[PDB]
RNA sequence: AUAUACCGCCAUCUUCAGCAAACCCUGAUGAAGGCUACAAAGUAAGCGCAAGUACCCACGUAAAGACGUUAGGUCAAGGUGUAGCC
């Protein structure tokens, strides 16, 4: 659905619960510590990657300045800062898009 | 070292029968012989026949009777008149059981030309001595 | 012959050979290793290749409460039972051999991130399902003995906490992996440490120390500073329930001696209320955030000190010249700040 | 909740046995609990409860020595009032008979003899699985044979047991709950200690029966 | 062919007496150890020893003789994993 009822529609809180998006994400790579940038996208060509992160894998959710309760929790509620891709998990495109939404 | 028909000691997780556990330096000791017959005693004879067939029959009772008996058998033999004594648990039907009870005993008095009886004593859980 | 063929479990032991030199002296082998199957639970007793059909075993004894009689399956059906059964084994089989995934923790083929759940229930009836467990370290012990020489010994570490200030760490050795899991799990169950803090989220102050030439240094943050710790730390911070710090550790680097030196700071450090209680001063706290306004935080319980403390001009204080680096700003480095993993 | 309060009752209420009355500082001289080993049995925590010192003998502090011991009577007969389990200890064969026949005649518990390893930790293996520990330990000789501390302090101390022990100028105080100095080898101590003990959970029992009887009839 | 896959069966110290699941404790919670009887932290399942059984006894002799070492011997008692002739 374009609408962001899918967020209060009764799956997403079963799939996620009270914790974040990102938090159920988790990063694979190589020893220590993980790259410094995230992947350049996570869907090419009408394809996905392996170990995509979770807004793109669930296609059903939709990135849009009005979703605010879908795109409030990565930045901080103490802290208006918000948080680097490495951390929150997704790669740099959506990242990027999702900065401007917020924005 | 001696390694003869007994269970290794394990960490104390090996539900173990009577004679099972028991060593077979105790046979007569602390134990009774499965079989009772007199080709082993003097004057008689055809006692390789009596083993060899004792053995077929236990073989041939133990796969046909599969996954409900839980201990060795006991053989009885008076003069003409053969009779088997087992021990069975009771997960199968009692229809399963007396068919096969009936099946098994015409083969056995067919193959052996002879009359054959064959009781069964039903358990819950396969009766354990210790856990070795 | 058939008076040559035997029973089951002794070919399987043949086949597999738990007991050898190859398993002995721990050498083994290149991982290769036949799994345990059972035939006789699989096929029903009735069936073979000649598909009589019995009345006794096969079909139900009774039909329209009529007597059954001996009867034959046919070629096309015998075959498709046949195929039937074969998809029943493949069937077992996949179920039987896949894919094991545990949580990937620390690190892959690492005992580190790993829980095994809360403790067991007590004796006496004691369930803690709100304790989390957690394995610190694993590590393979080797000594000697005059019968069979080297025998190892499995030795691990372990944390549990609730997430609310109670915890506790211990120590596990046996041969046996999953035996030295549950024996370091009870120990710790047994074996708690305590600590306060805070606001449920941050150490009161901060603290510097040392434990058997192991050098450790805890420095409290705000909220949305994260948990940028040692991965232990990090993971006793989770099961204690605070939600971000800041540590560091130099000297050197052994888990057993970390958390024990980390528990003794965590119930040494002292209670602000019982500091004032002590002084006779109302605590004042400030922020950043907030301007400048005097944020009572705690008070004697006794009565309250008649005259205040005097001001203490250049103090004797020891003190850690990379601090004062990192507060000039003349520190350099490229391992410093990273955009690590979350938390 | 009744209940409860009759439980919360006697806290709020001080010296609320008359624990006071059975001893005095009087009672203390006589039965020689002021004596004290030598300096060269000194030791630092017990520094503070020595008075003095005399002839490389040291005195112990009689006021201290009568505060800690109503402190340890009220606590005592606190619990027993509660039917809290008391359990005494006294490596000392010197008198074994003494205090298993004080024991009988109080109904509390005591055990004299050696002490077994792990015998309260590992207990419920040794005993059973459904096992009521002791609520309080006791100690007329704080110190074994060869001068060690009793394990017994150990195993309280880690499984949350309250301890009230007579305290030598040899012992160790710090792990005691509620020690009180006095005199461990003295048999006047001993027989002191051993009639206090007895008056005071006796009169504890005493009570929580009529307090019981009362409120049965209420 | 592989006893260097093994089962099964035995030599070995053994003309030993230790082996030990399951708990606790000490060492700053390390590898490890846990003994003092006028006794100080060890408790012990179970195995074995032993006892009893066999010969003429209760002694004696046989039998029994664990945990493990020798990648000990034996794919040739027999079967069987792997690789081969087929
Ligand atoms: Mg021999
Ligand atoms: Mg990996
Ligand atoms: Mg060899
Ligand atoms: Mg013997
Ligand atoms: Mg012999
Ligand atoms: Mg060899
Ligand atoms: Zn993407
Ligand atoms: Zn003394």
């Amino acid at each position: 659905d374009e609408p962001w009822k899918y967020l209060e529609s009764e799956e997403y809180q079963e799939r996620y619960g009270s914790r974040p998006v990102w938090a159920d994400y988790r990063r694979n790579h190589k020893g220590g510590v993980p790259p410094q940038r995230t992947r350049k996208t996570c869907i090419r060509r009408n394809k996905v990657v392996g170990n995509p992160c979770p807004i793109c894998r669930d296609h059903k959710l939709h990135v849009d300045f009005r979703n605010v309760k879908l795109l409030e929790q990565f930045v901080c509620a103490h802290t208006g800062i918000i948080f680097y891709a490495p951390y929150t998990g997704v790669c740099v495109k959506q990242h990027k898009r999702l900065t401007q939404a917020i924005q | 070292k001696n390694r003869a028909a007994r269970v290794r000691v394990s960490k104390g997780d090996k539900p173990v029968t009577y004679e099972e556990a028991h060593a077979p330096h105790y046979i007569a000791h602390r134990k009774g012989w499965l079989s009772l017959h007199t080709g082993n005693l003097d004057g008689e004879d055809h006692a390789a026949e009596r083993t060899v067939e004792d053995v077929f029959l236990r073989k041939f009772m133990w796969g046909t009777f599969p996954g409900c008996l839980a201990d060795q058998l006991v053989l009885k033999r008076r003069g003409n008149q053969l009779e088997i004594c087992a021990v069975v648990l009771r997960q199968l039907s009692p229809h399963k059981y007396y068919f096969l009870v009936g099946y098994s005993e015409t083969l056995l008095s067919y193959f052996y030309k002879c009359p054959v009886r064959l009781h069964l004593q039903t358990v819950p859980s396969k009766v354990v001595y210790k856990y070795l | 012959s058939f008076f040559t063929k035997l029973t089951a479990d002794e070919l399987w032991k043949g086949a597999l050979a738990e007991t050898g030199a190859g398993a002995k002296k721990g050498r083994g082998k290149r991982t290769k290793k036949k799994k345990r199957k059972d035939l006789n639970r699989g096929q029903i007793i009735g069936e073979g290749r000649y598909g009589f059909l019995w009345p006794g075993l096969n079909v139900p004894l009774m039909k329209n409460g009529a007597v059954q009689t001996i009867a034959q399956r046919s070629k096309e059906e015998q075959e498709k039972v046949e195929a039937d059964m074969i998809q029943q084994r493949e069937e077992w089989d996949r179920k039987k051999k896949m894919k094991v995934k545990r949580e990937r923790g620390w690190s892959g083929n690492s005992w580190g991130g790993i829980s095994l759940g809360p403790p067991d229930p007590g004796p006496c009836g004691e369930t803690y399902e709100d304790f989390d467990t957690r394995i610190l370290e694993v590590r393979n012990v080797f000594t000697m003995t005059a019968k069979e020489g080297r025998k190892k010994s499995i030795r691990v570490l372990v944390a549990v906490g609730n997430g609310k200030g109670a915890a506790g760490f211990s120590i596990g050795k046996a041969t046996d992996r999953m035996d030295a899991f549950r024996k370091a799990k009870n120990r710790a169950v047994h074996h708690l440490h305590y600590i306060e803090r805070y606001e449920d989220h941050t150490i009161f102050h901060d603290i510097s120390l040392r434990f058997k030439r192991t050098h450790i240094k805890m420095k409290k943050q705000p909220k949305g500073y994260g948990l940028r710790c040692h991965r232990a730390i990090i993971t006793i911070c989770r099961l204690i329930g605070i939600k971000d710090m800041y540590a560091k550790v130099s000297g050197s680097i052994n888990m057993l001696s970390l958390t024990q030196g980390l528990f003794r700071g965590l119930s040494r450090q002292e209670t602000h209320q019982q500091l004032a209680d002590k002084k006779g001063l109302h605590v004042v706290e400030i922020r950043e955030e907030c301007g400048p306004l005097p944020i009572v935080v705690a008070s004697p319980r006794g009565p309250l000190r008649k005259d205040p403390e005097p001001e203490d001009e250049v103090p004797d204080v020891k003190l850690d010249w990379e601090d004062v680096k990192t507060a000039q700003g003349m520190k350099r480095s490229v391992w410093s700040n990273l955009k690590r993993a979350a938390t | 909740d009744f209940n409860d309060k009759i439980l919360n009752e006697p806290l709020k209420h001080s010296d609320f046995f008359n624990v006071k009355e059975l001893f005095s500082v009087r009672s203390l001289f006589d039965a020689r609990v002021h004596l004290g080993h030598k300096a060269g049995c000194r030791h630092r925590f017990m520094e503070p409860y020595i008075f003095g010192s005399r002839l490389d003998h040291d005195i112990i502090d009689l006021e201290q020595t009568a505060t800690h011991l109503q402190l340890a009577l009220n606590f005592t007969a606190h619990m027993a009032y509660r039917k809290g389990i008391i359990l005494f200890i006294s490596r000392n064969r010197q008198f074994s008979y003494l205090i298993e026949n004080m024991a009988r005649d109080c109904g509390e518990y005591a055990h004299t003899r050696y002490f077994r390893g792990g015998m309260l930790t590992n207990a419920r293996l040794l005993f059973g699985p459904t096992v009521r520990l002791p609520d309080l330990i006791i100690f007329l000789h704080t110190l074994n044979n060869i001068f060690e501390p009793h394990v017994a302090v150990r195993d309280a101390a880690k499984m949350n047991i309250p301890t009230v022990g007579i305290v030598d100028t040899n012992c160790n105080p710090c792990l005691i709950t509620y020690p009180v100095p006095g005199n461990d080898d003295s048999p006047l101590a001993v027989h002191l200690y051993c009639r206090l003990f007895q008056t005071a959970i006796t009169r504890a029992k005493e009570k929580r029966q009529q307090v019981e009887a009362l409120y049965r009839l209420q």
